[PDB]
RNA sequence: AGGUCUGUGAUGCCCUCAGACGCCCUGGGCCGCACGCGCGCUACACUGGCGGGGCCAGCCGGCGCCCGCGAGGACGCGCGGAGCCCCCGCCGUGGCCGGGACCGCGGGCUGGAACGCCCCCGCGCACCAGGAAUGUCUUGUAGGCGCCCGCCCCCACCGCG
């Protein structure tokens, strides 16, 4: 139903409005048609997905892969930050993967110093790149021949 | 909030508290339908109006402001129909069941109407959250 | 030899009208929504009138059976031929296509 | 006075929409503001044989025809009904390109 | 044969005064307003055509066209139609 | 549930309707081995005469199981619809049954009789044995 | 070919399977049907049982499968 | 000398031209079935079937209320998205709750007109991974899962996506 490029959501007019003013960071991740939009502030180490925490993530094995990059750095970031994800697109494991780009991608802008900010890039893409850098293959065009991209209508000779 | 519990301890907690407490009864057609075209036999439970309901009730909550009509709940409570050497086809549920349901719970006035479809009422949020709060320990 | 519980020798000599609700569903339907055409109605005056005073030939091959249709004879067309057709009480509420073949059995 | 216009130009060649764009924003600065909003491109499609007999491989074209349109309604209070006028026959006659307006 | 009438039974029977719903198809105003008179057209039915070669077969209805697959590719370029992708 | 043991009455095959039951199967599918019961007719059956659905049809006692003969041959009176039966609107007295075992066979055959006689296109077909409705023959369907 | 009953004949459940079961330290309904002859249902009632009477104990659980361990040693 | 004179107010030469091969009406047929084969669809089961619940797309996109088991229907307004998958249970290797062809009562929709298409109860065919032979395929690919348009009064196991 949603479509991932709506001003409704880049803007998250969901917030209301005094509240929308708290936010300072902005934040994006993606996979497929999947987009998420971050909106990272100070707080007391508290995470919401669609008004969901992280503990309650459906598909239910991937909890884990959401919450990666906490283990990996440790939670004194997060536990001085607050967040409020919102997704919309493709696919439960393609938000999965959008939702935690967006996580690093966002703590990664937390932090003014640079050199922390190299630091802890160094930290985190060595165990795996894609939670920075968008995979970028996505869904191909098929063609009239057959009922695929590159698979043909089977020939009969004779 | 009743987002912070999973769904299905709540739906089913909730049912429970339903039929002690008069709130709604199963009427007398139950004894022999389906959900569905789509379905192929009864179901083999015997509360199913229930869960029913509290899947309902919650579904009302979460959209909130927003108004929801009969068919668009039908269309969250669809299958696929099988059996036909023929390739699947999605169809929807029942409406009957989910009118009454409905029709029931806003006579208590836990629901609402509007310009179009019904939508929660403040009574609604009130008990749906002391619930949820009773039950989150 | 009973019709819906209907006795026979009562059935004749009753309007269609009567029995109607104790048919099936494409009778009522064209009946009391589609009404009927004009030349189908010509056809069962016609009828009417030659009880009153040959066997009748048509082309109507979509016309529903009426109780006052009962032992009479008459001849419909296949596409070439007239062919004849007995009524007789569990005819009744059909069409004439049924009692008349198109085409012939295929033996190799 | 006040008439809440609306200004609707719709074309299939994506240079004189834009084009036209340009003459009308510069020839409404004045009578209010113009700013445009650019909507989905409508595009139509088309399969078709390319064979008028169906012989040999099966061989598809592929037409279609993409419709832009932009609407600007910010006249509104700030055009009269010959205040309308003045603008639209000061931009420039392209050929094509189809323009209603409506309060 | 004005002097034909019918019992009352076979009357209430008759189909209900109602247009037929076969409206045929009318690709512009212009070309229609409404012995062997009595049966020389009276099966109404959709005809619709193409408005170039007035052929009743493989009709682009889609966008209000009513252009046939064939009699399409030659004019396809001055409506503006074009190949790409 | 909760029937590890066999019941002191236990009955290890059951016979009814001439026809033979197993009792370790579950009871709502037993009976489907009867001809003009299935899976909805009976679930709705065993309800209205307060037997347990979800149980080995061995542990099925005879007074369990008079009442349910009890509700096969006046099931209108016991509550369930007419669109739930075998047979509705019967050609002769236009009433409504359902048709168990014996009687499903004597029935099919005389309305063949009644087709015969009256000299229609299905029966016709049916003793040359033909497609009756309009499934299309020539293709396929060969040996 | 093979049968299987569905409901224990009496001093069958407690003469064998309970003593047999006991003396494993693993489990699962499969096994206990293959072993003893008997359907799987079967299976899942007494490890009900004997859960509730504390002898095994649950190390995996999930609709498709759950195992057991043997607690008593 | 590949296909198209049966797409056309594109056409040469022939044939038909008032009991017409013109045009219009009524019916029937193009679908008929001892037989050989071409592209597809559904399955042969536990890496599963049934019942209940939770949840996310894109080409793009319309809904409320009340009847009816359902399919559908009467009124009234402009508003709007799924399968696989995941969780809990039943079945327990039995041609069995796998599979859903065939047939017997019944209720509706389109239409001038059912032979057409949908729904309900009962009956419950072949089929245990397929001989000689043979086709397609390298990253968001194969495969699996479903959803839209075209032709269309009704109807998609097809086709473009």
């Amino acid at each position: 139903m949603a479509k991932g490029n709506r001003r409704d959501l880049l803007e998250r007019n969901d917030i209301e409005v005094r509240e929308r003013d708290k936010y300072t960071v902005h934040t994006l991740g993606k996979k497929k048609n999947s987009v998420a939009v971050a909106f990272v502030k100070a707080g007391k180490g508290d995470i919401l997905v669609n008004n969901v925490p992280l503990a309650l993530v459906r598909p239910e094995i991937l909890r884990t892969k959401v919450s990666e990059p906490i283990m990996i750095l440790g939670e004194s970031l997060f536990k001085g930050l607050d967040m409020n994800i919102k997704v919309a697109g493709g696919g439960h494991v393609s938000q999965i993967y959008a939702v935690r780009q967006a996580i690093s991608r966002g703590v990664l802008a937390s932090v003014k110093d640079e050199a922390a900010r190299s630091e802890l890039r160094a930290k985190l893409v060595s165990y795996d790149r894609q939670l920075v850098v968008s995979d970028p293959r996505r869904c191909e065009a098929k063609k009239f021949g057959g009922r695929g991209a590159r698979a043909r209508r089977q020939k009969s000779y004779r | 909030s009743v987002t912070r519990v999973p769904a299905d301890v709540f739906i089913n907690s909730f049912a429970a508290h339903l039929k002690n407490r008069g709130i709604i009864k199963c009427p007398a057609f139950t004894d022999y339908v389906k959900t569905g075209v789509s379905r192929q036999y009864a179901p083999r439970d015997a509360d199913w109006f229930y869960i029913k309901a509290a899947s309902v009730i919650r579904h009302f909550y979460i959209s909130g402001s927003h108004s929801i009509g009969v068919a668009g709940l039908a269309r969250k409570y669809s299958s696929l129909q099988k059996g036909k050497t023929t390739p699947h086809h999605t169809k929807r549920a029942s409406c009957k069941v989910i009118r009454s349901i409905v029709s029931q719970f806003l006579g208590q006035k836990l629901l609402i109407a509007g310009e179009r479809g019904r939508h929660i009422s403040p009574n609604g949020r009130k008990m749906v959250e002391d619930f949820a709060e009773g039950l989150q320990k | 030899p009973n019709f819906r519980g209907v006795e026979v020798e009562k059935l004749a000599t009753m309007k269609i009208t009567d029995i109607l609700p104790k048919l099936n569903a494409r009778c009522r339907r064209r009946i009391g929504k589609h009404g009927l055409s004009m030349k189908h109605l010509r056809f069962v005056n016609k009828l009417r009138l030659r009880r009153a005073a040959k066997i009748v030939r048509t082309h109507l091959r979509d016309m529903i059976i009426f109780p006052e249709m009962i032992g009479m004879t008459v001849s419909v067309y296949n596409g070439r031929q007239f062919i004849p057709v007995e009524i007789k009480p569990p005819m009744v509420g059909r069409a004439l296509r049924e009692y008349s073949m198109s085409y012939k059995i295929v033996s190799h | 006075m006040h008439q809440k216009y609306t200004i609707i130009v719709v074309g299939k060649d994506l240079k004189l929409v834009e084009r036209y764009v340009k003459s009308i924003v510069k020839e409404g600065r004045a009578f209010g503001i113009s700013g445009p909003c650019r909507a989905p491109v409508r595009r139509l499609t088309i399969t078709t044989r390319k064979s008028p007999c169906g012989e040999g491989t099966n061989t598809w074209h592929r037409f279609e025809l993409r419709m832009y349109k932009r609407t600007f309604w910010v006249t509104c209070g700030g055009n009269d009904i010959s205040t309308i006028l003045s603008k639209t026959v000061v931009i420039p006659g392209i050929q094509v390109t189809v323009e209603v307006e409506e309060p | 044969r004005n002097l034909g009438s019918c019992g009352a039974e076979d009357l209430d029977s008759r189909v209900h005064p109602s247009t037929i719903f076969w409206p045929t198809e009318a690709d512009n105003i212009n070309l229609a307003s409404g012995m062997r008179e009595t049966e020389f057209c009276t099966h109404i039915a959709h005809k619709r055509e193409c408005r170039i070669c007035g052929n009743y077969n493989s009709v682009y209805r889609k966008y209000g066209l009513f252009i046939c697959r064939r009699c399409f590719k030659e004019n396809a370029g001055k409506i503006g139609f074009v190949k790409l992708h | 549930m909760t029937t590890i043991v066999q019941p002191n009455d236990y009955r290890d095959l059951l016979r009814m309707f001439n026809t033979n039951i197993q009792g370790k199967v579950v009871l709502e599918c037993a009976l489907v081995g009867i001809k003009g019961i299935g899976r909805r007719f009976a679930n709705v059956a065993l309800k209205k005469a307060n037997i347990d659905v979800h149980k080995r049809a061995g542990e099925l006692t005879a007074a369990e199981e008079d009442a349910l003969m009890k509700v096969l041959e006046d099931p209108l009176s016991h509550g369930i619809p007419a669109w739930m039966l075998n047979r509705n609107n019967d050609f002769e007295s236009g009433k409504d049954m359902h048709i168990l075992v014996n009687t499903i066979a004597s029935t099919h055959r005389a309305d063949l009789e009644r087709l015969r006689k009256t000299r229609c296109e299905r029966g016709v077909r049916h003793h040359h044995n033909l497609k009756v409705r309009g499934q299309h023959t020539k293709s396929t369907g060969r040996r | 070919k093979v049968d299987y009953p569905t409901l224990f004949a009496d001093e069958a459940a407690m003469n064998e399977a309970l003593k047999f079961i006991k003396n494993s330290k693993c489990i699962t309904h499969t096994q206990i049907c293959e072993r003893l002859r008997v359907s799987v249902a079967l299976a899942k009632r007494v490890m009900r049982q004997l859960v509730k009477s504390g002898d095994f104990a649950i190390v995996s659980k999930s609709s498709r499968m759950t195992i057991f361990k043997n607690m008593t040693k």
